[PDB]
């Protein structure tokens, strides 16, 4: 509903086609935070 | 005790004494003396004079710029031609007497000394000055690297003892091969490496015809002259930092901080020191102020705006503002574009164009209205985004196009698909569409025409009409 | 996708790996073409194209060339969104120190190099040298040389030594350090050290060094050589309307850095004088520091707004930072907002929604259904029909929202009841219609209030709203368990009026067959609502065991009471309705209906009660008039008497018999007494009336005055407000707080003059300002509590622990304050509740104490019990279901995955706005203190025993003489140390005096083993101890406030838990707020989460180290299983802020506050965030490990282990 650019478009398409289901993704705000912290010369990375 | 860098700069600069007239003349004399030693060191080189002679030969043929050759004459092409002809004749005499009569003979030494005296009455443009310096600098650096590589390969006192005259001579190699000390085994292996090194040596020496002692002494006098010159320039720059600050004080609150203006004025002062002339009799501040002001103004024109405006357009804007101020003072109201254009003797359209570009970008953190927790950046949209309604419409259009094309024979359906790029990466012209069918272009054209005519029938075009 | 977040230092190679190019020019965009400039801050060759699948040339302008780099420009043909991910880098001419690792106290560079911050700054600020390689010289590494001294030792030794200035020197010193060698040397020194300050200094340095070795980071990475550059779209320069451009301050800071770096490179190319180069390097360092953290180093750089530029640290930190403005809280789609009205016709699960507002909210669903039924062929046609507002669109909207729950939220959301789920009903209007009974839940009144609405989209969200968040499920307060949908105002007034009794009313003495005949008589004007009649009532009782007994009998009642009984559900006694019904009576009725019948019956009963109350309040015709305010005739006489004796005592003051202070005190006393007398007279005149009964005599009847009925029913008003209306306003206070001698002897009916109104404003302004500030104080306290308790989730069912806390009735004198039933309601028994004087197990172990067992305990008269508590829980992470007990909002045992910590924090913080020896019983006397115990065995009196009529065990008859809130809660939860704390007995032994050292006194104590322990005490202390007395541990030596840390250290966990709970509950109960103690114990457990190691043992723990208690517990269990010496710990009590900032996860700590320190510590240590709490999963957008996500998270952990096998 806020900042998943692909997720909200997929949700809109799914609602239009009846399937009330979502595929949550990563908020863009967290990516902005990651880029900012890396810009402060600090290595922040998502381990898998 | 303090954290402001400006205060620290004033502290460090204040520990230098302000120069007087006699001190300025003395430091200028030291600069000229060091430059003279550097020029004399360059002149004692077999390759330096030929370059100047060929440059003069090209210039006298009215093929090269006269300014690029020389910039002045030292006095203790009306005149340049005579002096350069004398220099050419004296070079011919030196080449006649350089080695036929003997290098150590009085003729060669007297000829070299008088060549030095003649060349001392010359003021070269710094570009070819630096070129001639760079050639010898590269030669000296290569010689130093080869010597240090040889010393690293062998690894001392023995090399130093036979360094004076036999550093590059094969006598050193022969004698060391004759040596039979316990460590000369690996050293002889390393002597092989020295062979590979010294083979790279003589082609340099025959390029200079100076062996090792002469080039070392030339490098030495060049180093002393450069050091003296650099110390003198540093002294004058340190003395005139206060003048730099006094000049830069007036350009504060114009997009740049005080320290940036100070540094740019320091660069301008360096340039002024680099091209000062004490023979003119004027004080240093007179010449230095122009360069410091130029540096500061250019730096403001280049680094005071987020969207850079060229320097000439900046001057145009400033002169427009000055004329607007004068006209508003004269008539009591804001000048109109037409009147400003009339006064500037410039087209009104150009005046409007200049007036539309004099804006500094607004910050996104500026509080909006009377609030303080709201910012302008929260009211800026993302116009590049695609509305989800548009994407859903695109998907529906894709599905409807597929459904409509499914109501055709495969030939025309695929012809349209390939001619419009539907479900493929690239669009295709008529030739590639024809090639797959093996048919020519015209049949493809009429196939597409038939498909378009059939798809315009309202029996199978009502669903596609709603997208218009 | 990802399971952890790893933080650490950034190497220059890593920064170059991130970057897609090098920014070489400060240019941003051309001033004419508005296109990016090459090698600039917005370069399309480095950061990506500005148009989708295009290049700056325009040669490649379609999708067929995706991934192809244009030869003329170098711009890759791809999407523009890569400009939000692609980074750059700047190759700095000279190294610059990182401001975070230099000036964020403690300075990590200074700690690592064992040099003061001032010396390091002096090296950085280009003032004096530092030696990097001492060589074969007496010079030592890291010692500081002035310029003159440098020249002397340079002329002395020459090239044997190396001495430098700036960040290059710091990086050449940090890189030359041998971390293992320093660690071993400092380990050896700490082994042979004695001083405590030195021990602390080198233990901190050893922790830093070991963290550096373990993390793999290098110290020299703390000095920047390559500076990363943010993506342009995160620092955008976009055009505004009118040709103006909007830019971020990061662009200005980056331009300054690039300009100064280029100037430094040019100066180094010119063989500049040294002074200019040092100045340029200082400017470069200052620019980098301003870009990273503006204002920390010195004067903050300001732009053309005369306001400081915003840096990256400001962008990631603060209330307006990314964490709190965009990660923990967001603006959402499918939302709306409107003013709220009252819908008295709605059901408890229904809310009135405007048609247009629902049309805008539910638009995609309308499109979907408009295509499904074929009304619109494509989505454009559906959009056109929705825009044109056709009738079939309205039918589609009605079908869409039929069973679709909607979320209603009112700001501020103090507790979870502030967001609820309702079924929308389309209404014609623009205002949301809200059920009255939820208003108390929302704290909402219809005076301009606005509410927001949200639409759950997925099926999971809809079922969550229907099952958990629906209003019909949320009828019990999670803070106390009491009903929250209790009627108020008109409903209470109507139920009160209908259930009143009148003397000699029409229809008195009539016999009625039942409630139906009573209603028939009322509608036929035969009998009044308040006529005393006899009614045949069929009444069914549902017993505890489930027996349903129906009894039909004739009861003396009123017509209105039977008509109200007509709506009472079966299973309740008639005694609940056979009385006048105030707010308390209706609350009791609803509570009994919930406890004996369930939820559906309670909901229907509440709806019927609200309907009946509204209807009969309308039919009552109750009105306020000027004749309803009857001022008693005794008020004037009392005022005259008070004024007369004031004159008399003024005459006494002129005679010198008494002082001014005594005169003031007695004037205030008499004015209070006169106010009390006037209030009593007015209340007596207002509460009663004389009527004529059937026999003709005069009978005493309770008054039907409108104001009296409003106050007595509890709908609105109280005795004090009636006193101000019809009696006296009373004494008021000056702005400082002093009470004025002359009070307001006039009420609001007669009217005040100018002076009295001014005096009243004096206090009204104070009240308004106090409310305004206390709101912010309560908000901050609630935020701290939530951040300290957000990790508490019920993870297991039973932890299998035998520990527990003791529970006794709370006694504060000769009467009980709270009963044992109230405290034991909903707790699990720890050890069996044996009958007094008997070995029968009345209540076995592990049984929830509901109302039935509470009644059983009360009947048996059991005094002290033991119950499980969250503080004593053995769960490794979170708590278990049994140690928590009943969940107050549901009525049963707490379920798995319940976020009890957030509930506890909200329950404690919500009432913050409301916040500012003779025996009397017959029994025996027991001494421990003085206790009086009744014959039944209950302790009913507790009194202190200062250092008596009866001895121990002697029976005492009745009458025998044996002989400010909110700050307090804040300091209590923060473990604040009192200014003058009570000196406590550190060890048990005999007290002995010592040398009276100048300044302050010393004392000694002799233990049982003969060891002498010395104590340091101030001079001004009224000692309670005497020499020759063996004082026990925890005995008070000097009286005063007790520090919670001392209580924890010398008494234990139970004592500090009881102390904190008792003080907080005293503060809350002073204001009449009921909050369960398990919430305060869920906060206290979070406080007690750290331990300082006393015995290192063989575990990987160092003495003097503060580590988490759970990790030590698991390590001790593992060591015991391995038969190795376990560790010994001393538990530490931390405040909510320190405990919040001391969490294992750094994401939550950074999101709470002090982002700079948390990030610096995590980066130097190389911490790992496992995403185990609520805040981390909220920030990264994953399911929280509470409630419906719990099982999901559990599944993943299982797979983790199974893969790790
Ligand atoms: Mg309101
Ligand atoms: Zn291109
Ligand atoms: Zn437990």
């Amino acid at each position: 509903k806020s900042d998943d650019v692909n997720g909200r478009t997929k949700m809109y398409k799914n609602i239009v086609d009846g399937n009330h289901a979502m595929e949550p993704g990563m908020p863009e705000s967290f990516n902005v935070l990651l880029k900012e912290i890396r810009s402060l010369g600090i290595n922040i990375e998502l381990e898998d | 005790r303090t954290t402001d860098p400006v205060r620290m700069y004033m502290r460090e600069m204040g520990t230098v004494e302000l120069l007087t007239r006699e001190g300025e003349i003395d430091i200028a004399k030291r600069i000229e003396d060091g430059i003279n030693q550097v020029q004399s060191a360059i002149a004692e080189y077999p390759g330096t004079i030929p370059y100047i002679l060929e440059q003069f030969d090209r210039v006298q043929a009215e093929e090269l710029r006269l300014t690029d050759l020389i910039s002045g004459f030292v006095d203790p092409p009306e005149l340049a031609r005579e002096k350069f002809n004398e220099l050419r004749g004296k070079f011919q005499n030196l080449q006649l007497a350089v080695n036929e009569f003997g290098r150590d003979s009085h003729q060669a030494s007297e000829a070299s000394d008088l060549v030095l005296d003649i060349f001392r009455e010359f003021r070269l443009t710094p570009k070819q000055f630096d070129h001639l310096v760079e050639t010898l600098r590269t030669s000296m650096d290569r010689v130093r690297t080869q010597e240090r590589l040889v010393m690293k390969a062998v690894v001392k006192k023995s090399f130093i003892a036979l360094f004076t005259g036999n550093e590059s001579n094969e006598e050193w190699l022969d004698k060391v091969l004759a040596s039979d000390k316990p460590y000369v085994a690996k050293v002889r292996e390393q002597e092989e490496e020295i062979r590979r090194s010294i083979q790279k040596l003589q082609m340099i020496e025959q390029e200079t015809s100076l062996s090792v002692e002469r080039i070392k002494d030339i490098s030495h006098r060049m180093s002393i002259g450069e050091a003296k010159a650099r110390r003198a320039k540093k002294e004058m720059v340190e003395a005139n930092l206060r003048l730099v600050i006094s000049i830069a004080k007036k350009y504060t609150n114009r997009g740049l901080q005080f320290l940036d203006l100070i540094q740019e004025g320091n660069i301008g002062l360096m340039k002024a020191v680099d091209k000062f002339e004490y023979r003119r009799g004027y004080k240093f501040s007179t010449y230095a102020t122009w360069w410091i002001r130029q540096a500061i103004t250019r730096s403001i024109a280049d680094q005071a705006r987020t969207i850079r405006i060229p320097v000439h357009m900046i001057e145009t804007i400033n002169k427009l503002n000055r004329i607007s101020r004068q006209m508003l003072q004269e008539m009591g109201r804001e000048p109109l574009p037409e009147e400003l254009a009339e006064r500037m003797q410039m087209p009104e359209d150009k005046i409007r164009k200049v007036l539309k570009i004099a804006k500094e970008p607004i910050s996104m953190e500026t509080p909006i209205g009377d609030d303080e927790d709201s910012h302008l950046g929260d009211f800026i949209e993302d116009t590049t985004l695609e509305l989800p309604l548009d994407s859903a419409t695109a998907t529906s259009l894709k599905a409807a196009t597929r459904d409509v094309l499914a109501g055709l024979t495969p030939r025309e359906a695929k012809v349209l698909r390939m001619r419009f790029g539907i479900d493929m990466n690239t669009d295709h012209t008529l030739e590639e569409v024809g090639k797959q069918f093996d048919v020519t272009r015209e049949r493809i054209r009429q196939i597409e025409a038939k498909a378009l005519r059939k798809l315009r029938h309202p029996s199978r075009s009502e669903v596609l009409r709603s997208f218009l | 996708e990802f399971d952890a977040i790893k933080i650490g230092l950034a190497s220059p190679d890593m920064i170059r790996s991130w970057s897609f190019g090098e920014v070489k020019k400060p240019e941003t965009i051309n001033y004419r073409t508005f296109k990016p400039e090459r090698d600039g801050l917005f370069c399309a060759r480095i950061f990506g194209p500005v148009k989708d699948y295009e290049c700056l040339c325009g040669k490649y302008k379609r999708l067929k060339h995706r991934g192809v780099i244009c030869e003329k420009c170098g711009v890759e043909v791809t999407q523009t969104k890569v400009r939000r991910d692609r980074m750059g880098h700047i190759e700095l001419a000279s190294p610059v120190a990182h401001i975070w690792f230099l000036k964020s106290l403690p300075s990590r560079i200074g700690l690592l190099m064992d040099m003061p911050l001032r010396d390091i700054e002096r090296v950085l600020y280009f003032e004096m040298y530092v030696v990097t390689e001492p060589g074969m010289t007496d010079l030592e590494r890291g010692q500081m040389l002035t310029e003159e001294e440098y020249l002397d030792r340079l002329e002395e030794w020459g090239d044997e030594f190396t001495a430098k200035m700036g960040a290059e020197a710091i990086k050449d010193l940090l890189a030359s350090m041998d971390l293992p060698a320093e660690a071993e040397q400092m380990r050896e020194e700490l082994d042979t050290t004695n001083s405590e300050t030195k021990r602390k200094k080198l233990t901190k340095r050893l922790k830093l060094v070991e963290a550096f070795v373990a993390s793999g980071n290098k110290p020299e990475w703390m000095i920047l050589t390559v500076l990363p550059v943010l993506p342009p779209d995160l620092r955008p320069l976009v055009p505004l309307d009118g040709g103006r451009f909007a830019t971020s301050d990061l662009n200005d800071l980056y331009r300054r850095v690039i300009n100064r770096n280029n100037r430094l490179k040019r100066l180094l190319e010119l063989a500049a004088p040294d002074i200019i180069v040092r100045n340029e390097k200082r400017m470069l360092q200052e620019s980098v520091d301003a870009l990273l953290d503006n204002g920390r180093r010195g004067r903050a750089i300001t732009g053309s707004n005369k306001r400081p530029l915003k840096s990256l640290a400001d962008m990631i930190k603060g209330k307006q930072g990314r964490f709190r403005q965009n990660l923990l809280g967001k603006r959402v789609d499918y939302s709306g907002r409107s003013v709220i009205t009252v819908g008295p016709y709605l059901r408890l699960h229904q809310c009135g929604l405007p048609k247009k507002m629902a049309l805008e909210l539910f638009k995609p669903f309308i499109y979907s259904k408009l295509e499904t039924r074929g009304l619109a062929t494509t989505i454009k046609a559906a959009k056109k029909m929705v825009e044109r507002e056709e009738a079939v669109v309205w039918d589609i909207l009605d079908e869409v929202i039929r069973e679709h729950p909607v979320l209603l939220n009112r700001a501020p959301t103090l507790h979870r009841l502030g967001i609820q789920a309702f079924e929308p009903v389309l209404i014609e209007g623009k205002a949301i219609q809200l059920h009255p009974l939820v208003c108390a839940a929302y704290n909402a009144d219809f005076d301009g209030d606005q509410m927001a609405v949200h639409v759950p989209l997925t099926l999971e969200a809809q079922l969550e709203a229907r099952t958990l968040m629906m209003s019909t499920n949320n009828i019990l307060s999670p803070a106390s368990g009491d009903p929250i949908i209790v009627p108020s105002q008109d409903v209470v007034l109507g139920l009160y009026y209908m259930t009143r009794e009148k003397i000699n009313a029409k229809g008195e003495g009539m016999y009625l067959t039942g409630p139906a005949e009573a209603e028939k008589a009322y509608r036929t004007k035969t009998a009044e609502l308040h006529a005393r009649v006899k009614v045949r009532i069929t009444e069914t009782i549902k017993h505890e065991n489930g027996k349903l007994t129906t009894e039909t009998k004739m009861i003396d009642t009123t017509v209105g009471r039977a008509m109200l009984w007509q709506i009472v559900p079966k299973g309740l006694p008639y005694s609940l309705v056979n009385q006048k019904l105030g707010k308390k009576q209706i609350s009791n009725l609803l509570n009994e209906a919930y406890r004996k019948l369930g939820l559906k019956d309670t909901v229907i009963f509440a709806d019927q009660i609200m309907y009946t109350g509204f209807a009969y309040a309308a039919l009552s015709g109750v009105s306020v008039g000027i004749d309803d305010m009857v001022v008693p005739a005794a008020k004037y006489t009392e005022i005259a008497e008070a004024e007369e004796e004031v004159r008399e005592i003024q005459e006494q003051f002129q005679s010198g018999l008494v002082t001014a202070g005594e005169r003031y005190n007695k004037v205030i006393d008499i004015w209070a007494s006169t106010n009390d007398r006037v209030a009593k007279a007015m209340m007596e005149n207002l509460s009663s009336e004389q009527v004529i009964n059937r026999q003709g005599e005069q009978e005493k009847q309770e008054s039907f005055n409108s104001i009296y009925m409003m106050a007595d029913s509890g709908a609105r008003g109280s005795a004090a407000q009636i006193r101000q209306l019809a009696g006296m306003r009373g004494l008021m206070a000056r702005p400082d707080g002093s009470i004025i001698e002359t009070p307001i002897t006039a009420n609001f009916k007669e009217g005040l003059n100018v002076l009295q109104y001014f005096i009243s404003t004096h206090g009204a302004r104070k009240g308004l300002a106090d409310t305004a500030l206390k709101t912010a104080n309560s908000g901050y306290l609630t935020r701290r509590l939530v951040d300290v308790a957000q990790d508490v989730v019920v993870t297991e069912h039973d932890c299998g622990t035998l520990e527990g806390v003791v529970m006794t009735p709370h006694i504060e004198g000769g009467d009980v304050k709270v009963a044992l039933t109230e405290l034991a309601l909903g707790r699990v028994v720890s050890e069996d509740i044996l009958k007094p004087g008997t070995d029968e197990v009345l209540i076995p172990r592990n049984t929830l104490l509901d109302e039935k067992w509470c009644k059983v305990i009360n009947d048996n008269s059991v005094d002290q019990i033991k119950v499980r508590s969250v503080v004593t829980c053995d769960s490794d992470f979170g708590c278990c279901a049994q140690c928590y007990g009943r969940d107050l909002a549901r009525g049963h045992l707490v379920n798995q995955g319940e976020a009890v910590g957030v509930i506890a924090a909200q329950s404690i913080g919500e009432p913050g706005t409301q916040l500012t020896i003779q025996a009397k019983n017959n029994g025996s006397v027991k001494l421990h203190e003085l206790t009086i115990i009744d014959e039944f065995g209950r302790t009913k009196e507790k009194h202190k025993l200062p250092y008596l009529s009866k001895a121990d065990g002697d029976a005492v008859a009745a009458g025998e003489t044996v002989a400010g809130g909110l700050p307090r809660v804040a300091d209590l939860f923060e473990a604040r140390k009192p200014k003058e704390p009570a000196i406590l007995a550190e060890h048990s032994g005999t007290v002995s005096f010592g040398k009276e050292t100048k300044g302050k006194r010393r004392l000694i104590i002799t233990r049982d083993s003969g060891d002498t322990y010395e104590e340091m005490i101030p001079k001004h202390r009224q000692l309670n101890v005497f020499e020759g007395e063996r004082i026990e541990r925890g005995d008070v030596i000097a009286d005063g406030p007790e520090s919670p840390h001392d209580i924890l250290r010398l008494r234990g966990i139970h004592a500090v838990t009881t102390y904190i709970a008792n003080e907080v509950q005293e503060v809350y109960r002073l204001q009449g707020v009921k909050i369960n103690d398990k919430h305060i114990e869920t906060i206290v457990r979070q406080m007690l989460r750290k331990c300082t190691i006393t015995f290192a043992g063989d575990s990987e723990f160092l003495p003097g180290e503060t580590v988490e208690y759970s990790q030590v517990k698991i390590a001790n269990r593992k060591l015991v299983e391995e038969g190795k010496e376990p560790a010994r710990f001393e538990r530490e009590l931390l405040g909510i802020t320190k405990a919040s900032l001391a969490t294992e996860s750094f994401i939550s700590a950074a999101s709470f506050q002090e982002t700079t320190r948390v990030l610096t510590e995590a980066a130097v240590s190389g911490k790992r965030d496992d995403l185990r709490g609520l805040k981390e999963n909220v920030i990264v957008g994953r399911l929280i490990p509470a409630g419906t996500g719990f099982a999901y998270h559990q599944d993943r952990q299982a797979k983790r282990a199974q893969e790790q096998q």
